Formats: structure tokens, sequence, C-alpha cells
């Protein structure tokens, strides 16, 4: 299929970023679209095959190679708070009948400093006995606060394993300061078992953000920790 | 070459009808696409129309009609999933053109709200489970009629709503969360407009 990396990013204005993207397809066709609220998929560039690039509708900015098939790599330049947005890379075989396969996308945030990154602080809040005995049902909430930008990924994870059944996560995270042009964010998610699962001592409940922020060749001399991409979790126990 | 999606937000009740309407404007005959984006994810492909057949099936039960004298190709699903929520886009190609990328729309949310049976709104607090101190009030189990309202205090926080899905007990419930670092949970979602009926603990 098509991969890309990063599958997030942060830079500081003015730095450079090539994107990459790989099909295992033979796809003669390769492109590059942003996506952006209120204006769904531009164009940037694609290429119909090695050697060639073809400029896109909205090309500037941003530069692109193909010296492989499998490859298509996008540079930007020099990074500007414009070029924030989500990038998808989609490939096809020649004839105009053929579908694009799209890769996963790439969230990219452009900082004027990165002095405004935090990672998240976690927690996790056990089940009420009031909602056990009412509903004999019982709902773990996690809460992820205090990080920026809003590049996050959490989950669940029970005895060992990550689980999806009877979670829901917020679609959209909430500024702790509505009225900031970087506020920090907030994110909450719940996870539901049956009033026995969690009343069963031996199962061990833990909630985790995978958060993406600084990398190693980041300078950094703040006296707070560096916000580096981390994985910030906690737990709870079982409670008869 | 492109393509028009005329709303942008779209409500089905779980188990009914869903459109998701596209129109295209071509200069020779037009092959188009409807691709879905599942939060945070890349598009996936669902069908597309060539030629012949103006009725065309597609991945998830999905299916479209290509309406030519209407220059339409409207995204349609018999019974809507809560799975089904997402943003659908439509995309063009004008067999004119020269083997262009495609061309995409706008995008459409669709939202798919689900048919809660069986309502018992109540708010809990939970504790957390390292420190004292700490809380967080859980509004859950109300039907999809309740509309959970933003905080006017700026030191109290409330998340929107959300379906979770026990899928072993075929059970579904939605749940918003309010916590602050001032606080109490009876009037944590005193600002919404909560059931008359709420179990509050």
């Amino acid at each position: 299929g098509v991969t890309q990396t990063p599958k997030f990013q942060v830079l500081k204005t003015g730095q450079s970023m090539t994107l990459q993207c790989a099909q295992d397809m033979n796809h003669e066709y390769m492109s590059w679209y942003r996506q952006d609220p209120g204006m769904g998929l531009r164009l940037i560039h694609y290429s119909v095959g090695a050697g060639i690039t073809d400029q896109g509708e909205v090309p500037n900015g941003y530069n692109v190679s193909r010296s492989t098939t499998e490859d298509f790599p996008l540079r930007l330049l020099s990074a500007a708070p414009s070029q924030t947005s989500v990038y998808f890379c989609a490939s096809s075989y020649v004839s105009q009948n053929n579908e694009q396969f799209f890769g996963p996308g790439t969230r990219l945030t452009v900082l004027e400093d990165l002095k405004n990154v935090f990672p998240p602080e976690v927690a996790v809040f056990e089940p009420s006995e009031a909602e056990i005995s009412h509903t004999q049902k019982a709902t773990l909430v996690c809460l992820a606060t205090g990080f920026y930008p809003d590049h996050v990924e959490l989950s669940w994870w029970v005895n060992g394993k990550e689980v999806h059944s009877g979670v829901c996560t917020d679609p959209q995270p909430l500024k702790e300061q509505p009225a900031l042009n970087d506020s920090r964010y907030s994110l909450s998610s719940r996870l539901r078992v049956s009033a026995t699962f969690w009343q069963n001592p031996r199962n061990h409940f833990r909630c985790q953000v995978q958060f993406y922020g600084l990398s190693e060749n980041d300078e950094w001399t703040q006296d707070r920790a560096k916000p580096v991409t981390q994985i910030v979790s906690a737990e709870a126990w079982g409670r008869a | 070459q492109s393509v028009a999606q005329p709303e942008d937000q779209v409500n089905v009740a779980e188990g009914n009808p869903l459109t998701v309407k596209c129109t295209y404007s071509v200069s020779g005959n037009p092959y188009l696409f409807w691709y879905v984006q599942y939060p945070n994810r890349g598009l996936q492909f669902l069908l597309k129309y060539i030629t012949g057949d103006n009725l065309v099936k597609g991945s998830y039960g999905f299916e479209a009609e290509f309406n030519k004298s209407q220059t339409s190709f409207h995204l349609k699903k018999p019974s809507a999933l809560v799975s089904d929520s997402a943003l659908y886009f439509c995309a063009v190609r004008d067999m004119n053109s020269g083997n262009t990328p495609l061309v995409f729309g706008k995008g459409t949310r669709l939202s798919v709200i689900a048919n809660i049976q069986k309502p018992d709104p109540a708010v809990y607090q939970l504790r957390d489970s390292k420190s004292s101190d700490k809380s967080v009030c859980l509004f859950t189990d109300f039907d999809s009629q309740t509309n959970v309202s933003q905080s006017k205090d700026s030191d109290v926080y409330i998340t929107d709503k959300c379906v979770l899905d026990m899928r072993s007990m075929d059970f579904k419930s939605n749940s918003a969360v309010a916590w602050s670092n001032k606080f109490a949970c009876a009037n944590a979602f005193n600002n919404s407009i909560i059931p008359e009926d709420t179990f509050f603990p």
C-alpha cells in the first residue's frame, strides 16, 4: 500500500523538512495534497513517472522529486505557518479509470518558536460505586491535559493488550484558554466495562497518550524538560 | 473540472437511509469517485462510476447513482451504522482532461446518531487513581435528544458527548466529562439543559 512518514511533525518557522511517501504497487502516478478546514484536498504536486514531476494547484513553497517509482518525497524549503495542515500522498495506475490509493497522512504544525511545545499530563479516574450499583457497568475516564501542539494518540490497555470496545475518545481536544493563539489542550476518553470486570482485582487498566514533539537533533536550553516525542500514561487496578 | 458537495453536515439516525450529495461540472464524460475518511485516517476508496450501469455498488454497502440529467452522483446506503460517521469526499476526473490527478470536493461530514433505546441519564463522580483531590464528573446514558453545552465558568471544562459501543453486549451509550481545578458535580452540567429525570447519586 501507500505509506508516509512521519505521521506527525512540529516545525519552527524557517526550518526545512522532507515528508516521505512510498508505494509498492508499481503505480506510475504519485501525488501530494494538503487538507485544510473548509477547503477540501488541494493538489500540491504530482508525478507521472521517474524523472518527472508535475506542478499542482498549490505548488508554491514545496518541492518534490521522483528518482524512483516507489518514492515521492515532499520537501518544505522554509517552513511557514501557512504550511500547517495535513498532507496526503496518493498513487494510482496510469489510466483515467483508476482510483487513487491514499497514505495515512502527516499532520504538520509550524510554530514561531518551540517554547510553546508541552507534553500532556495523564490521569485515570476510576468508576463510582453509584454507577456500578445503578447500572452494573463500570466506566473509567482518562484525561490528557496541557499539551501543545495537538499531536496526540490516546489508547486504552487492559492486562497488557490494547482495546477499542467500550471506548469513545473526544473527536476534538478543548482549549484550556480559548483566548490564546497557542492555547494548550485537554482531551478525554472513556473506557466502559461490566461491573464484574472492574471488580476483579487482577484486572489492570492503562491509559497512554503518545505525544509528538521535539526530536534529538532539536536544541533546548529551557529549565523544564525537553518536550520530545513520548508516551505518558496512568493506570489503575480493578477494585473489589 | 470540478465537483460540488452542496451540504457540509448531514445527520442520519442509526439504521435509517443516508444520502450525501455531490454534483459535477465536466466538459467530457465524467469519471466519479467517492471516498470516506474516518477520524485521523487517510481517505479510503468506496466506489466509482466509469461507464454503463448508473447504479454502482462499493465497499461497506455503499452505493451511488450517476444521474446525467442532474449532473449528480449522490452517495447512498440503505441502513446507516454509527461507524459510518465520517467525512465523505466525491472526486472527479474529466475524460477530456488528460490523466490529471483526481479533483476533490470540500467534503461532507456524516453524523449517524445512535439509537438509545434504554436511556438512564445520570451524573457520577470518579476519583483519581493516584491521588485524592482530583475528580471528574461523568454525565452518561442520556439519549441522543440531549445536548451537552459548554461551561459558562472559565474554570470549568466540559467535553462534548461521545458514543461508546460495548460490542460484547451490543450496548451503546453517550457520555460527557466535566472537571475543574477550582466545583461540584451537582452543578457541573447545570448550564447544559439536562433531563429532568437525571440520577444524581
